[PDB]
Parts: structure tokens; sequence; C-alpha cells
């Protein structure tokens, strides 16, 4: 978790509620804004918290020892590459093209 | 609580 500290979108061990309010603060116009945080309920893991039409969603991220980022059926070399992928392709949800959501900006850590 | 991704 210390190695992700260089990135301005990594918030570390902030709470789910704090993270949800950070990305919801600007409302539905902030659709796509995200941050990354450590998971507070499944310690060792990480979470991508993003804004989806004003609502906060939480996607789990698993990091290998080598830094690879696994997101369920998706694998990426890094969380950065995971982020860049979702900036270009919609997060795959059941509603498909009806709920197109790509990552836009990010909440800068309050440091 | 946590979001589930779906494959085609």
């Amino acid at each position: 978790d210390h190695f992700l500290s260089c990135y301005p979108w990594f918030h570390g061990p902030i709470s789910r509620v704090r993270a949800a309010q950070l990305v919801q603060l600007q409302g539905p116009d902030a659709h796509g804004v995200f941050l990354v945080r450590q998971s507070e309920s499944r310690r060792g893991e990480y979470v991508l918290t993003f804004n989806l039409q004003g609502r906060a969603k939480h996607l789990r991220l698993v990091l290998t020892e080598r830094g690879q980022c696994r997101v369920q059926h998706l694998h990426f070399p890094s969380v950065v590459d995971m982020l860049r992928h979702f900036q270009r392709s919609p997060i795959p949800l059941e509603c498909g093209a009806a709920c197109d959501v790509r990552l836009s900006g990010y909440v800068v850590v309050l440091s | 609580k946590y979001l589930y991704l779906v494959v085609s």
C-alpha cells in the first residue's frame, strides 16, 4: 500500500463511507470520478470507489506480490493499467450499453 | 455491497 502512495488518486485507509462521500460530492455531473483505497472489511485488498450517476460504487481489486491487479475475470499488470483500461472501455456490468460508465477524473488525496 | 462484473 505504501508503493501506491505516489499516485494522487490513492487515498489509502480511508473508510468506505468517507470514500463514497468523496466521489458523490459533486453529484451526477461527477459520473466516472474515482479514487483507490485499501479495503477496510477485507484487509490486504483494495477498492476502486467511483461515481455512477451520482451514486457511489465499490469494485474490489486484488494485488499480487508482483503488483499485478486482478479484478474478477480481468487481469492487469498494474492498477494504473486497470485505471487506463476503464478510462477507455466501460466497466462491464449486466446493463451493458445501457449503463456505460468509464472512469473520468479522480479525487485528489487530501494531503 | 461490492460490485460484480459480468462477462458477455
